[PDB]
RNA sequence: UUAACCAUUGUAGGCCUAAAAGCAGCCACCAAUAAAGAAAGCGUUCAAGCUCAACAUAAAAUCAAAAUUCCAUAAUUUA
């Protein structure tokens, strides 16, 4: 059963998110959160991975991780932790061209995220639509 | 009380009658 | 024959007779099939009292009709009988009782 | 009254009969055919053009995801994974270069398009699922079967 | 059932019937339903034929026999 | 038409009765309208009405026949009167393994349009005015055409 | 079937029966 | 397939909701509609098909249950008929008097009939007479139906032509009004099959 | 219009929400794919999760005729 979770990789251990949710079909708390750690360590710690853990009816783990998320970049990139309420036209922060090519470009490297489309212009649309989604307007210079 | 079937044909053969009246009070 | 009549439509189940004694509680409704599981010939005689004119001579005419459920008959009756009547309704015919003659020309509208 | 009432039955509306009732109707004409799908048209009709043999191989209950990566596996072959609704691929012979093709496309299937006789990689194909049934390959966009579509390969 | 066996010849006049039947058997959701079955598919009057373990081999040719008879038949016998 | 055979089973697709050749109104949309029969049909006339049913009195379905719906519906009505007259002694229910009949009398019926199970008793008959209405027929059946001076009364 | 030809049915023919003068 | 339809130029008025009806202000109702009988701003509205008197607590019914329900991004409602009037003596409650054929209310705005469909009948049902929803094509549909059964009539005799021309001194027998009614209103009732 | 089948991936997208991921609130409202609604009803410690719309494969086509005891009998077609 695929579970999808956007948990940061700094802490492993989220409580109630994770641990519950997977221990209610049945697992290893523990172990789901070692697995993490050994993700943690390789990746930068203290920002948001996407996960796509299968929880077979085995009791198995079938970990899957990727790129960390664009949103939360986003949201950094224009220096915002917290949004507006709506964030429909609320925005505090623009992007230009550059900046927004240059996350494109390492991003399509994941097998996950169907990051293997030749063109870009799928790639744009999705970051575009993610800034969309946050308080943030992709401006093409300012 | 609904009207018998016959009560409805014998108005309209009157009605016709007076019709015919009409027209040869036409000219 | 009156045991075998036939009843249009659902009027086996949909024809009630009542009837009342005179003394309390002596109401009596029944349905025609539970009336001809009783008595075969007991509808029939109903039916005609009720059609026949509403006078004293209508029970003298009672005496004079005879009903049989079935074919059987005392030898007298038949002697004093002059003639029989066709009968009112056509009675449609089965499928087995249809003439293999009659299949043969009938057509065969569709094919399967 | 009861007067008044003769009056209104007299009066009332008469509806006319047709001839004929709509669907005991003798033969009518239609209307000519209208091409909407027209967009689909132009992408068959270029892997088609495209790739002169075409394997036709059944399609099992595959998982979209896993068709992007069998599209990249076959670009390590030389070919594409370039499918379309099917409801539009019948009328595709109707309007292309070929229209006897139909009897080939018929079902869901999946289709192996490839420009070049790559013999050993469409052999390939056909070996990454053995319980997928391969239909067969129409080499120079001639009908064959399957055992035929290897003779001729070989 | 162990063992499920579909052939039929796509290039020959080949029936939908029997073709459609295979597409049902060979499904994500009743493959895992019957997971002791092994799924094998021959491609080339058609002929399916299912073996049991407890020897009980049923075999349906499509070319007279829709994939709803096949289907209804061999539900039955999966339930055993 | 198909009959299968019976594990190891074959099924054999076997000769149908053929339709007469030229029927009267060629080109007719469906067979009742091809047979000039739209409102010359009765429920008596089994003869026809056999075509279209099951060998155990069931419905056959419409698309194999091809009729419109509202002969499929006349049809369909028709048959059901004939099987509560006792009119198809060689289309009867099928015993599923060993019934058998209750034995009881079966009353002579016809021109039944609902089943004489689920029908109550008229307890109040009512007076000129108010008087409980016996349905006779089927409305399904009104456009058939008649021969009598004054349209036939429906409700008895 | 010849054209204009009609089954004999119960509908088809008329209840009353032709006579030749 | 073929473009969706959209209602870009509809412009739905800042007083969306519906404005309050005052509990307290002879033939009235015993005619035909004269007055809001054709649309003005929205596609969608109640028609009446009867004679009815409207009390305070239909005009509530009609603007809480409209207000509730209505969106005012999309929908628009305004008021076709004065407030209640007419009192009615125990007074318990006034009333407002309506022809047959009156548009009672008038709704508009980015919607389709079938959305306000369900409660455009669920308040007509609530109306104190007979009355059926009604759209700008729904309407003309009646209209043009009932044209052409007028133009289609196979009936040698008329009532127009009856009672015109005094057949049988029918006149003697009916009402002055009756004549404008042509046997399509009786009443406060008003008869939409009467063609 | 309404009958069969299926439901992949960005992204738990920003919002006080512990957390609310289509589905507490709240947003604006894009992408890839052949086909996915930044979600339609469900489920909701929160989510996993049920379907509807997706695509493929189905097939259709303007309203009627309360308390004594039931109360003529009946009846669909010969002009
Ligand atoms: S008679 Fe022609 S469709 Fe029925």
């Amino acid at each position: 059963g695929v579970i999808r979770s956007i948990v940061r990789a700094g802490q492993a251990i989220p409580g109630p998110p994770l641990g519950p949710i997977l221990g209610q079909r049945g697992v290893s708390i523990n172990q789901f959160c070692k697995e993490f750690n050994e993700k943690t360590k390789d990746i930068k710690e203290g920002i948001p991975l996407p996960t796509k853990i299968f929880i077979k009816p085995d009791r198995t783990f079938e970990l899957k991780i990727g790129q960390p998320t664009v949103s939360y970049f986003l949201k950094a990139a224009a220096g915002i932790e917290k949004g507006a309420r709506h964030t429909g036209k609320e925005v505090a922060g623009l992007v230009s061209l550059k900046h927004v090519y240059e996350i494109a470009c390492v991003k399509a490297k994941d097998d996950a995220f169907a990051m293997q489309d030749v063109p870009l212009s799928s790639v744009v649309r999705s970051i575009i639509g993610s800034a969309r989604s946050l308080g943030i307007r992709v401006v093409k210079d300012l | 009380r609904t009207v018998s079937f016959q009560a409805k044909e014998s108005m309209i053969r009157r009605l016709e009658v007076e019709a015919e009246n009409h027209y040869w009070l036409s000219m | 024959n009156t045991r075998h009549i036939a009843f249009s439509g659902n009027k086996w189940e949909q024809k009630v007779y009542s009837s009342h004694t005179g003394y309390p509680g002596g109401f009596r409704q029944v349905t025609a099939a539970q009336l001809h599981r009783k008595d075969p010939v007991a509808i029939v005689k109903l039916a005609i009292y009720g059609m026949l004119p509403k006078n004293l001579h209508r029970r003298t005419m009672m005496q004079r009709l005879h009903l049989f459920p079935d074919e059987d008959i005392p030898e007298d009756i038949l002697k004093n009988l002059v003639e029989e009547l066709p009968q009112p309704r056509r009675v449609p015919k089965r499928l087995d009782e249809y003439t293999q003659e009659e299949i043969e020309a009938f057509p065969r509208v569709w094919t399967p | 009254h009861f007067q008044r009432q003769k009056l209104m039955a007299i009066t009332e509306y008469i509806p006319p009969k047709p001839a004929i009732n709509p669907r005991c109707l003798p033969p009518p004409p239609k209307p000519p055919k209208e091409e909407s799908v027209r967009l689909l048209r132009q992408d068959i009709v270029a892997v088609f053009r495209d790739n002169r043999m075409i394997a036709v191989c059944q399609n099992v209950a595959l998982s979209a995801e896993d068709k992007l990566l069998l599209r990249h596996q076959l670009r390590k072959h030389k070919i594409f994974i370039k499918v379309f609704p099917s409801q539009v691929l019948k009328p595709f012979l109707e309007n292309s270069k070929y229209r006897n093709l139909l009897p080939l496309f018929v079902g869901h299937n999946l289709l192996l398009v490839s420009e070049e006789p790559k013999v050993k990689e469409m052999v390939r194909v056909l070996k990454s699922v053995p319980f997928l049934p391969l239909l067969g390959g129409c080499v120079d966009d001639t009908i064959l079967s399957r055992q035929g579509l290897v003779d001729y390969a070989k | 059932v162990k063992l499920v066996r579909v052939q039929f010849c796509p290039f020959e006049k080949n029936v939908e019937s029997t073709r459609t039947f295979l597409q049902t058997v060979s499904s994500e959701k009743v493959r895992a339903t019957n997971l002791n079955c092994s799924v094998i598919a021959d491609v080339r009057e058609p002929c399916v034929d299912v073996l049991f373990g407890d020897g009980y081999r049923l075999i349906m040719r499509g070319a007279h026999l829709t994939t709803q008879e096949m289907l209804s038949a061999l539900a039955s016998h999966i339930r055993d | 038409l198909r009959e299968v055979v019976k594990t190891v089973i074959e099924g054999r697709i076997t000769e149908t009765p053929k339709a007469t050749p030229d029927p009267p109104n060629p080109s007719g949309q469906c067979p009742i309208c091809r047979w000039n029969l739209k409102h010359k049909y009765t429920y008596e006339d089994v003869l026809l009405l056999s075509q279209f049913i099951r060998p155990y009195g069931g419905m056959l379905p419409r698309r194999v026949t091809g009729l419109c719906r509202e002969e499929h519906r006349k049809i369909e009505e028709c048959v059901k009167m004939a099987h509560r007259a006792g009119l198809l002694p060689n289309h009867r229910p099928q015993l599923p393994e060993g019934c058998l009949p209750k034995d009881k009398p079966k009353l002579n019926r016809y021109l039944t349009r609902w089943a004489p199970k689920s029908v109550k008793p008229i307890y109040k008959k009512g007076h000129r005015w108010n008087k409980v209405g016996m349905a006779v027929g089927s409305p399904l059946l009104k456009d058939n055409v008649c021969y009598s001076r004054r349209p036939l009364k429906m409700m008895h | 079937y010849p054209q204009g030809y009609v089954p004999k049915t119960s509908l088809s023919s008329p209840p009353w029966q032709e006579v030749v003068l | 397939l073929l473009p969706v339809p959209t209602f870009e130029n509809v412009s739905i008025p800042e007083r969306s909701k519906l404005k309050f009806v005052e509990r307290v202000p002879l033939k009235d109702i015993r005619g035909p509609s004269t007055e809001a009988t054709d649309f003005t701003e929205g596609n969608f509205a109640i028609l009446a098909l009867g004679g009815g008197y409207l009390h305070w607590g239909h005009f509530e019914m009609m603007r809480l249950t409209i207000n509730r329900f209505m969106d005012p991004k999309n929908m628009f409602a305004i008021w076709r008929v004065p407030a209640p009037f007419k009192p009615i003596t125990r007074i318990d409650h006034y009333v407002t008097p309506v022809k047959t054929g009156c548009l009672v209310v008038e709704m508009g705005g980015r919607c389709e009939f079938e959305e306000v469909k369900g409660i455009l009948n669920q308040v007509a049902h609530k109306l104190p007479f007979p009355a059926k929803a009604v759209s700008r094509k729904t309407l003309e549909r009646m209209h043009q139906n009932q044209r052409e059964r007028e133009l289609n009539n196979q009936n040698p005799w008329t009532f127009e032509h009856i009672a015109t021309a005094n057949m049988f001194g029918i006149r003697k027998f009916l009402s002055p009004y009756d004549l404008t009614q042509k046997g399509r209103y009786w009443g406060k009732f008003y008869m939409p099959k009467r063609v």
